[PDB]
């Protein structure tokens, strides 16, 4: 049974290092996707990063183009996303999940999409100088 | 004889030429991405076929007076009985096999057999001429009858097999962007297919009814044929053809033109619809080229009335150099690439006329050169057409085989930029170095509007 | 980046009724929707891909349309185990940035207190 389970939250400092872990079982990473996303306290979902594991193609989201970088471990079966100098509003729930990649037909081309199917539990991570 | 059968011997040139029209712009373009075969295996396909329908054709043509006249006729039973075999065996070229080994086994077999039927029913129609009527006047109006019907019939072909196939588009996978070597066969892996392959039942099934109405015309044509026409050494023919000079460089000359135009046909076909990028109407565009080139005919004709022959070819064959250049140089765009096609149309129609006229005047110079020889004048018609179909089949063949080595991607929608370089070069760089060079031996060819000679001769 | 825009941002009804939730997207074509559907804390679920598929394992309540760059969402009988929040996504490699929508938080409706 496919199952993703995160890893890696707590409080980090502003401006920060903290890699986030996705640990994978019922599936190889190596041969899907994953996807990051995550979600503000109180505010909606925010696709954060994307990564096909077996060529290494890589998207971040506009916001966080160059401060995340994600990878895929094939030795582990994990994906990763590192966090590298945070800003006081990237505290949030971050959830890793399994793409579905699919084709939608435009006319008579069949272009690629990627749907989030199965979506891993979360971990919350609180970028602040002070908190709780 | 009268009417009540030159229509009906002139339906007969219909099968011939549409069923190999839709053949010869779509095939290439079936092989490669409704039945999806390696490039390498299309190519071998390709040029086996037309190198088979080249040499079934002087087989087919002494295999004639060899055979007895029956009680159907000597030639009718020819045709009476090949056509079923050909209808049969034409709707299984244009059929994906249920076999996942011997794919192209078995479009080779079935195009092979095809031709050897379609030869089997063309060569005893064609040579149905002579017995038709005794006087010549006659037979000459058949021939013009048949002619006009045959242009009529490439149109027809193009038409039906550009409408059928028009109303399902072949389906295209985008490159995959999270992908860099462009391999589908990683992608479609955990991917759902059950559209894309529907998508493709559907096209298949769009080439499988324009099969079917094509084979129709066919089996139409030749009962027409069949109930409307009730007719009533070589080594020492091919060291003779090699003697008269003159047929030697028109043949030359003539043959580099219809190869480059007929690469034109074939590599074309395929690249309006991959590099241009007008997959959506390129049987529009094709049946704009056709019409283009059949409505103006007669013009050619009138031309050749005006001034030399040797003047037509050259202003008829070079007005494609300008456009099938700027159709290259310049970016997509339908408005530019329909004046390019009209264009190519009308030089289409200049280079196949002008042979079709031009090689009865070197057939009436070698009646006076040597003017006691009996038989040994359709020989000419027999090398030409032999080495026309023999050498558009190897350029083909090496056309596909040029696609194959350039990293052809079948499913794909946007092709690498080799595969683009060479479906412009087969188009532009070899099609027109090949009409230059037939147009600079064919300033070697003697008769220069000198044919009042062997006219009031004769 | 495509501004995906959820119309509704709190829709109220009761068990039974007919729901219905627009995602209207700012580029005009070759886009496709993903309708995914979050619980207070848990974790959301792929509902319709595609902007028509359902996803194997979901109920058939729900049902997705593609009108003309406005995707739609709808649930025939509102089942009491529907009232969450649902997400519109942009799913499509060839507008890259698959942000996600507003949301719309979907609350049982009766006379107000
Ligand atoms: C980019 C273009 C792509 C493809 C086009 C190239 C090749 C396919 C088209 C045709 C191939 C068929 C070639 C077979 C022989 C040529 C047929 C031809 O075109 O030969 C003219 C002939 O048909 C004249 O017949 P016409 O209708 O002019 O009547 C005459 C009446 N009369 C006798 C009194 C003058
Ligand atoms: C890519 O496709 C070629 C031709 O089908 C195949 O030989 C090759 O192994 C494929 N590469 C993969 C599967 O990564
Ligand atoms: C793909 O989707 C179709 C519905 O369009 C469905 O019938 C088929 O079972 C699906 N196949 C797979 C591999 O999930």
């Amino acid at each position: 049974e496919v199952q993703l389970v995160e890893s890696g939250g707590g409080l980090v400092q502003p401006g920060g290092s903290l890699r986030l872990s996705c640990a994978a079982s019922g599936f190889n990473i190596y041969s899907s996707s994953i996807h990051w996303v995550r979600q503000a306290p109180g505010k909606g979902l925010e696709w954060v990063a994307y990564i096909y594991s077996y060529s290494g193609y890589t998207s971040y989201a506009d916001s966080v183009k160059g401060r995340f970088t994600i990878s895929a471990d094939t030795s582990k079966n994990t994906a990763y996303l590192q966090m590298n100098s945070l800003r006081a509003e990237d505290t949030a729930v971050y959830y890793c999940a399994r793409s579905l990649e699919y084709l939608y037909s435009s006319g008579y081309q069949y272009k690629w999409a990627t749907g989030l199917d199965y979506w891993g539990q979360g971990t919350l991570v609180t970028v602040s100088s002070a908190s709780t | 004889l009268s009417v009540c059968s030159k229509l009906c011997y002139a339906v007969g040139g219909a099968p011939y030429q549409t069923t190999g029209c839709a053949l010869g712009f779509f095939l290439q373009i079936y092989l490669l991405d409704v039945a999806q075969l390696d490039p390498f295996y299309a190519s071998i396909i390709l040029f086996v076929g037309r190198a088979w329908d080249a040499i079934t054709d002087p087989m087919v043509g002494f295999f004639i007076s060899k055979t007895p006249w029956t009680r159907f006729g000597r030639l009718m039973p020819w045709i009476i009985f090949s056509t079923p075999f050909a209808v049969i065996s034409y709707f299984l070229i244009w059929f994906v096999p249920d076999i996942s080994t011997g794919q192209v086994m078995w479009y080779l077999i079935f195009y092979c057999i095809f031709q050897t039927l379609v030869t089997c029913f063309h060569v005893p129609y064609s040579a149905l001429t002579m017995f038709i009527s005794r006087e010549q006047s006659e037979r000459d109006s058949a021939t013009a009858y048949r002619m006009t019907v045959e242009v009529l019939g490439t149109v027809l072909g193009t038409a039906i097999q550009g409408q059928i196939v028009g109303k399902a588009v072949t389906p295209c996978i985008e490159n995959p962007p999270f992908l860099s070597e462009t391999n589908f066969s990683v992608a479609i892996r955990n991917v759902n297919m059950t559209h894309y392959t529907g998508s493709l039942a559907d096209t298949r099934n769009a080439y499988m009814v324009a099969a079917g109405v094509i084979g129709g015309l066919y089996i139409l044509c030749a009962v027409i044929l069949s109930v409307g026409v009730r007719e009533k050494s070589f080594f020492r023919g091919l060291k003779l053809v090699m003697n008269h000079g003159a047929y030697i460089k028109l043949i030359t000359g003539f043959l580099f033109t219809s190869l480059a135009f007929m690469l034109l046909e074939g590599n074309f076909a395929l690249f309006c619809t991959y590099t241009l990028g007008f997959r959506n109407e390129f049987q529009n565009i094709l049946l704009a080229i056709m019409l283009s080139a059949t409505l103006t005919i007669p013009f050619w004709q009138w031309f050749l009335t005006r001034f030399g022959k040797k003047t037509a070819v050259y202003v008829g064959i070079s007005s494609a150099v300008p456009f099938l250049i700027t159709v290259v140089v310049l970016d997509s765009n339908l408005v530019v690439t329909y004046i390019v096609a009209v264009a190519a149309g009308i030089s289409v129609a200049a280079a196949f006329l002008l042979p079709w006229s031009m090689l009865p005047d070197v057939i009436d110079d070698f009646k006076l050169q040597h003017p006691e020889s009996r038989g040994h004048e359709a020989i000419f018609f027999s090398f030409y057409v032999f080495f026309t179909k023999f050498t558009s089949g190897v350029s083909l063949g090496i056309s596909t085989l040029s696609l194959d080595f350039a990293g052809y991607q079948t499913r794909g929608c946007s092709q690498p930029s080799e595969v683009n370089i060479t479906l412009k070069l087969l188009v532009s760089a070899v099609p027109v170095g090949l009409i230059l060079l037939g147009l600079l031996l064919f300033k070697l060819y003697p008769i220069d509007e000198e044919k009042r000679r062997e006219n009031k001769k004769a | 980046d495509i501004q995906m825009t959820q119309s509704p941002s709190s829709l109220s009804a009761s068990v039974g009724d007919r729901v219905t939730i627009t995602c209207r997207a700012s580029q005009s074509v070759s886009s496709a929707v993903a309708w995914y559907q979050q619980k207070p804390g848990k974790a959301p679920k792929l509902l319709i891909y595609s902007a028509s598929s359902l996803y194997s394992g979901v109920p058939s309540r729900f049902s997705g349309s593609r009108s003309g760059t406005d995707f739609t969402l709808t649930i025939s009988s509102l089942q009491p185990e529907d009232f969450a929040t649902y997400y519109c996504q942009q799913s499509s490699f060839y507008n890259q940035p698959f942000t996600f929508g507003q949301g719309t938080k979907v609350e049982i409706k009766r006379t107000v207190a």
